[PDB]
């Protein structure tokens, strides 16, 4: 998602529905492909 | 006691723990002031 070639613009800012499958949020948070990463009121782990 | 032990904007005199690693006992009393860590960053003994 966050590696995907194009993004859509700023004012037309795009919003994916995803549900129903499995992520594991603790290898992307320790991948280090991220710039900056911060949670709020729900830790990376927990996420899990 | 709102009367009597409400002082000016505060009473420093009754504090209490606002967050914990874990659950403590009852008929414990746990002084620790170590620094809460609520996420996956590491605290090393200071708020972050």
């Amino acid at each position: 998602v966050f590696n995907a070639t194009r993004f859509a613009s700023v004012y037309a800012w795009n919003r994916k529905r995803i549900s129903n499958c499995v992520a594991d949020y603790s290898v992307l948070y320790n991948s280090a492909s991220f710039s900056t990463f911060k949670c709020y009121g729900v830790s990376p782990t927990k996420l899990n | 006691s709102n009367n009597l032990d409400s002082k000016v904007g505060g009473n420093y005199n009754y504090r209490y723990r606002l967050f914990r690693k874990s659950n403590l006992k009852p008929f414990e009393r746990d002084i620790s002031t170590e620094i809460y860590q609520a996420g996956s960053t590491p605290c090393n003994g200071v708020q972050g």
